[PDB]
């Protein structure tokens, strides 16, 4: 019964922002590691952006440094994704991810993801003129 | 992951992992103290004592790493351990189901 | 009846069989990388001693240099920024001589910082005086007045009668803290060309100066012209240059100063107590971390353990080790 | 407290009380140095180097901790496996003395 | 076939097998609670310096105070319970203006202590004299004539004609301790009120003195009048006071004192060789005990490990752990 | 050394051998930092912090000394917990072969 | 099936069953013996700062005795064989009134040790000069001509108008090594008789001198006539005695002498950097070894462990163990 | 054949003292921890007082402090309770105790009763007008 | 295939001097020790001298010290025992032997023995007149 849902995809202009949510079902974010991917059809899911129960950050990727950000709240039960100057190349499936394993660290994409007990459905972001 | 010949044993299957996860939780999760400078010796004062504590951070390092590698060695002698652990008990069902009109290879 | 697997081998170490190749394995560690420091996450970070005195030094703010004085905030946590602090107003200071400037450092050490709201001692009325308090055009006070550091009193003969050369004279320099507290002293004295130092004090020659506290001696011996260029000082010229020490007094003990003409008496007095956690680093703090890491800056703990460059550090940090370490994820491997 | 189905079997019993026994006895004549002062550093004189002192008390201290945390965890790892091998010494003796006329459940 | 059980879970953990609820358990360790020091048992432990010298501080002992003498017992196992010690007797002392209060502090850090028989330099014939002994009231010996310090010789000019100020005077101390022993050389000035300096040295200026060491120097610069109160003294009204420190000679190595008017030439010096274990506590000991704690005072060691406070301890000690260990004493455990 | 009843499995005997062997190996290629004096500190000057440093030395010892026992007590323990398995392999092996007209003891 | 043995026991320990008797074992370590030290394998072992500096001294070579100048080989690894270390030449020395005797050990500390070839100051116009450098019979140069040590020069005023009494003073001694290295500056002051002092100086009273460099300060007061005997000097009679010592500067940073009449100015410094690995141990050096043990001597690693003295050693060393380790190697032992 | 044998139990009046002996046949108490013991009929036995191999004192339960002492002689193979200013309620069935296991320490009372391999047969002591 | 040549031995008068050489064939001696061994006829063969891989030496036994020294060549792949002042006592078939076990250490005569993998056929010393 537990869940995540991400939403706030959709179209958006090269250089726009957009702003992700990933929302939690069934259990609380406390405690727990949320993880950001993302899959170009055709192409295996790659990691984005992570953040720790602390509220620290480790990027999956280098690229995508500076550009996303991320943040969480304890009590929206809440986790946001922010991506700015979006580029074309962007356009993918984006989804979070948590679990309960790995004391609440980030780890690497490869790794997190392969530790992930919970994916959402995904929300799709298009970047398009 | 675990099972017969074609049908998986859900339990054994995930009760393996479940000793996998508890053992990285574990090792996630120790703490240990970090080092800083002393708070009374100065540079160029006291480059004698920073010297020593230099050294003493030095050795305390080295302690702290083969301590965490036994920890992680001990971790992979469990978990290597329960595979045999798992056939056996994989057997023991084989062989309680099966009655004695069976015969083990 | 069996168990899947990958197919592939993957050494792990075990604790009494040795190497062991298996299925898979689950990586323990990361190389940190070099990047800013940060704000240690969970603290107030302490890096300058009084962020708000806006354009002042830590040496300033220790010495009590009009316009650098306030409120020094508790910090559990402290970076040292300078290895070799500098001023950057007032009365010019031959700091090298002494070991002055290393006294914002040893006050980022404890916890609690505060300078005291009382004079230690009565400057005016001390040994061979009595004294009017020298002020200076380098040192400019809230309403831009001649002033001088908050920490000393420039002791200058006020009497022509007693405008002389003199014995050394002893002053005792009490405990003025809160028992439990350090008492760092500050004190010094000044000096000037020939003509000037018989104009001020009515002697030209060298002046001796010693101060003991808690078993501690220091002797100093003054310079009388040909001074070294002004520096990290005022901008305004002076044909003068002082001296500035500090001595700690432990323990509700009193220290002992003596000297002769020039004397730079202790007025507002260091106080300080507990402990903070001090590394090196610098300046700006960009944002936050889970650790501060003396060679990686801030980092982020994504994994347990580290493999790299061992530092000091602070706070939610990975462990260093001294190998990639891996942990085991399948069964025994056998070839197919 | 090691028996048969009733009836208990004393040197099955006696010995496993003995591994415990040994397990405390091994443990309780451990021998561990001390910490003091120094000798030679003096309150006030040389505080920066007490200082330095307690920091090497302080993880000192944490390593012996640890190191006897794992000399009991290795202690209860012998005693708990050791539960395995009674049982197995034991149907080894109801298998040796029962002939091959009976049959293992 | 099989094995009974408690049928209650206790949990334990294993090395490679993580937490193990088993059958029963045996706890290793207890939480002391603090009480008074003791002696340590299978030693003799030192608290003062010499306890038959009677109503003598440890102080009182290391500057061989009249009364104060006799032979001071070895041990390797001390109690340093004055982190100031203070005197009780004798010429008015200002402690604070050197290291001297430390001085027994640093001699129970040696297993042997002892008084040397002989004088390190002859007095009346040093550099600056002849010298007549000083004695004084504050400090009776033992058929209650003025006596002082047998550490040191108070060197009063003897003679009118020399009665005179002086140019730095240096005297060389020599080594007169048994190879492998370090000596400790006490010295120090005498200081009085200007008519006083001027009828007793022929000079009413501050007068200076160094020492050195081993490479270690120290300067001082006395005080004349105007002293502070006469404290932990004979309790007689003086106008005077001293200044005493100590030197510590390593190896056989030969000091220096340089020196004016007032100087207390050393006389009986400390020998003393080992190391004795020292750890912080109080007195009186009462009673035998195990082990010392610095926290909880004697304990006998009722477990081989302990929770709680750790500390500095000497003896047959529990061993600190982080958390209450636990052995296994039963069986796995399984739901009945 | 490893055989049935006379002739001898020289690869069962041969394998326990290179456990042996790997394991003195391993325990013969340990590297341990040593300890050498403060470059800064001076006799005579600084014998405070030299006598810091000989703790530090001699807890040190103590340490590296307790941590190299205990890899030669894990050795032990793999090389003892061999001789089980080399014998379980040795039977799986006359199990095998002897088919199930045989009956074992 | 099974598995033959020597059926006959053999403790050994096992980290969760306790002792086992096991058929056969291997012991793992050795008690080593004393002998002499050696040249470590894989290294330059530094014994001597100069070892073609003939018939000179480690402290001759670090004062820059005339014939024992030279390039000092750079060594990762050093020999402490002087725990005090003696002159055996030149002007003599009264040693044991400041450090200077530990300055090779300090060197000998660093990896890479030099003399500069530049002057850090100028010793004719100096301060209170000009002075004309004074040379000495007991420090014969190259060609066999009055010299003295190179890293000092003899301050003799140098004409009668100015050959009078002076106030202390002050000379800046600058950082002249290269970024990164440390500058250990040597000085010191000459003394002699009284008539021979108003002779050479103009005055015959005792001179007083001070060093400051980082924070660390040093007084002495110098002593006119009385000297003791002459000793691992040149061996040509002297009235006089020369006092040396030295100073680190640290971190590119200025240090200060305060000074008299005698004053020996430095000349050549010592720019030194990394660190070299220290031992104590004895010279000569005989072959070579695997490991330098501060108690053995040289030795060879032929086993991993070794019980018996724990000391300090460089190189590749068995490591101290407690006790007599041994790996099994065999059965489980079963009574036949 | 290895015995503990109590004695010196008996009437004694309240604010008395009295003077239990605990003496070993067949084997040597030196190396040994010996713990008395004491038992109200109808309550479970509790401990009171422990004398370590090395001669230390611990006591089992606290309100026994200061009036219960106890002491050993290697030469006489015995361990002596002294019990003074006794009450009513120190009236039960004393007993001494020993084992070889646990170090020579002395434990607690619910421990070292468990490790004990030797009881003697009690004596019994009470305090009355 | 691999296997260990001694030669040089011969007859040799007393006080005289012999250079013996231990040549591999089939494998490299460099990473390995290689100790030297002598048995006389009805006796135990006894250990001499060895060298380890980083050239140190390690005596057998006691007595040799001095008059026997050792040297390695790694590009003669070649190990020499030099033997001075030799005695008739000395008479005896020399062996060479080496081992990968050990870590490349010499251990002792027994133990380096017993290590040993190659041992080559032995060349006959004899001291007399
Ligand atoms: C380890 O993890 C930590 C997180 O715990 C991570 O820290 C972040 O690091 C990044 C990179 O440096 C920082 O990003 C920069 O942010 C600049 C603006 O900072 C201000 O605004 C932040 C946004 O907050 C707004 O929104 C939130 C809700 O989303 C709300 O709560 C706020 O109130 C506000 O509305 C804010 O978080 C931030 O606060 C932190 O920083 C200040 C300053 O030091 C500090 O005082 C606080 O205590 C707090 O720590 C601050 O208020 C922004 O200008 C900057 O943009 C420039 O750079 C990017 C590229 O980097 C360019 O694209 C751009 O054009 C600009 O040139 C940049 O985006 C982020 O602020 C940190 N977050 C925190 C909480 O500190 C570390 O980076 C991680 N480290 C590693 C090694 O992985
Ligand atoms: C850890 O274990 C140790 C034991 O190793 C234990 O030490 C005991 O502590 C108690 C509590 O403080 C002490 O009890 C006090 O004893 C006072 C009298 O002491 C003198 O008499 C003792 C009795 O000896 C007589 O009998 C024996 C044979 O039984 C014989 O050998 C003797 O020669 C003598 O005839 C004697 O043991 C004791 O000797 C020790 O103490 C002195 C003094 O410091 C020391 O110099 C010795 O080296 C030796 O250690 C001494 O001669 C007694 O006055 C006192 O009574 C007051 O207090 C109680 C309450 O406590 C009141 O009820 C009473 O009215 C009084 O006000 C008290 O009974 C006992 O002496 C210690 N034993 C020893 C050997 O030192 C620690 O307490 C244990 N610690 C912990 C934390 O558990
Ligand atoms: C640990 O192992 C090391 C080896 O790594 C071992 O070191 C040897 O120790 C012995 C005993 O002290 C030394 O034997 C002495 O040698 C003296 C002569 O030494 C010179 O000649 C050596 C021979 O070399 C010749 O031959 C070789 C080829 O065989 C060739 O390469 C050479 O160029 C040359 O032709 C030579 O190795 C040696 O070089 C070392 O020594 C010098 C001097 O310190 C050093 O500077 C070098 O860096 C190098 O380390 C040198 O050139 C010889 O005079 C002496 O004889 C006296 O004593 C014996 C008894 O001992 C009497 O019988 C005799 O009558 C004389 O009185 C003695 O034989 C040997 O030189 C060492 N080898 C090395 C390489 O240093 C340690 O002993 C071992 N330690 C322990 C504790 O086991
Ligand atoms: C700032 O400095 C000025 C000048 O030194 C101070 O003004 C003096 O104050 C004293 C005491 O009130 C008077 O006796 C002088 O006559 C004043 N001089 C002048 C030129 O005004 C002023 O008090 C200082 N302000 C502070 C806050 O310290
Ligand atoms: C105790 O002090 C008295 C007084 O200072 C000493 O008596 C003096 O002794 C000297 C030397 O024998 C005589 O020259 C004096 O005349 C004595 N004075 C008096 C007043 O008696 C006495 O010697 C001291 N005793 C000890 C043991 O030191
Ligand atoms: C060795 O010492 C001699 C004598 O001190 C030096 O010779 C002097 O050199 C100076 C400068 O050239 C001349 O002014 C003197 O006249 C010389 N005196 C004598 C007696 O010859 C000589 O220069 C020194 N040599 C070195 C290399 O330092």
């Amino acid at each position: 019964e537990v869940q995540l849902v991400e939403s706030g995809g959709g179209l958006v202009q090269p250089g726009g922002s957009l702003r992700l949510s990933c929302a939690a079902t069934g259990f609380t974010l406390e405690n727990k590691a949320i993880g950001w991917f993302r899959q170009t059809p055709g192409s295996e899911r790659e990691g984005v952006l992570c953040i720790s129960k602390s509220g620290s950050w480790t990027y999956y990727t280098d690229s995508m440094r500076g550009r996303f950000t991320i943040s969480r709240d304890n009590a929206e039960n809440t986790v946001y994704l922010q991506m700015d100057s979006l580029k074309p190349e962007d356009t993918a499936v984006y989804y979070c991810a948590t679990t309960t394993a790995g004391g609440g660290l980030c780890w690497d994409g490869t790794t997190f993801s392969r530790l992930a007990s919970s994916w959402g459905q995904g929300t799709q972001v298009t970047v398009s003129s | 992951w675990h099972g017969y010949t074609v049908a998986a044993d859900l339990k054994s299957t995930q009760e393996a992992i479940n000793k996998i996860t508890k053992n990285l939780n574990s090792l996630s999760e120790l703490e240990v103290k970090n080092l800083q400078r002393l708070s009374g010796a100065m540079d160029e004062l006291h480059n004698e004592i920073l010297e020593l504590d230099e050294k003493v951070d030095d050795l305390r390092a080295d302690t702290i790493s083969s301590q965490i590698e036994l920890a992680v060695l001990l971790s992979n002698e469990g978990i290597i351990n329960s595979e045999d652990e798992h056939l056996l008990a994989l057997e023991r069902k084989l062989k309680k189901m099966l009655g004695p009109s069976a015969v083990e290879i | 009846t069996g168990i899947t697997s990958s197919n592939s081998p993957h050494v792990v170490k075990t604790a009494t069989q040795g190497e062991v190749n298996v299925t898979g394995v689950i990586p323990l560690t990361t190389t940190p990388t070099k990047s800013h420091f940060a704000n240690l996450k969970g603290t107030e970070t302490r890096g300058k001693l009084c962020p708000k005195c806006l354009n002042c030094t830590d040496l300033d703010v220790a010495l009590g240099r009009p316009k650098c004085t306030g409120k020094i905030p508790s910090a559990r946590v402290s970076i040292l920024h300078e290895v070799r602090p500098v001023t950057s107003g007032c009365f010019p200071i031959m700091h090298d001589r002494t070991k002055i400037r290393q006294l914002p450092n040893l006050l980022r050490g404890y916890e609690h910082i505060r300078l005291s709201t009382h004079n230690v001692i009565n400057a005016e009325n001390a040994p061979g005086g009595p004294y009017k308090i020298g002020t200076s055009g380098s040192c400019p006070n809230i309403t831009n007045g001649n002033g001088f550091f908050a920490t000393m009193a420039w002791a200058v003969p006020k009497n022509d009668k007693n405008k002389t050369a003199t014995n050394p004279l002893t002053i005792e320099v009490p405990y003025i803290c809160t028992e439990g507290e350090d008492q760092i002293t500050v004190w010094g004295f000044h000096s000037d060309n020939e003509t000037q130092m018989a104009k001020l004090y009515g002697d030209s020659k060298p002046q001796k100066f010693t101060s003991s506290a808690n078993g501690v001696t220091t002797h100093y011996v003054s310079q009388i012209g040909g001074f070294p260029n002004q520096t990290e000082d005022g901008g305004l010229p002076q044909s003068g240059r002082i001296v500035v020490d500090y001595m700690v007094q432990k323990s509700g003990k009193t220290g002992t100063i003596t000297y002769q003409r020039g004397i730079l008496l202790p007025q507002k007095v260091w106080c300080a107590s507990g402990r903070s956690k001090v590394i090196k680093g610098s300046l700006p703090l960009i944002g936050e971390a889970d650790c501060l890491h003396e060679k990686y800056g801030g980092l982020n703990k994504s994994k347990p353990y580290y493999t790299g460059e061992h530092a000091k550090a602070i706070g939610n940090c990975p462990i260093w080790v001294k190998t990639p370490l891996k942990l085991a994820n399948g069964t025994k491997y056998r070839p197919p």
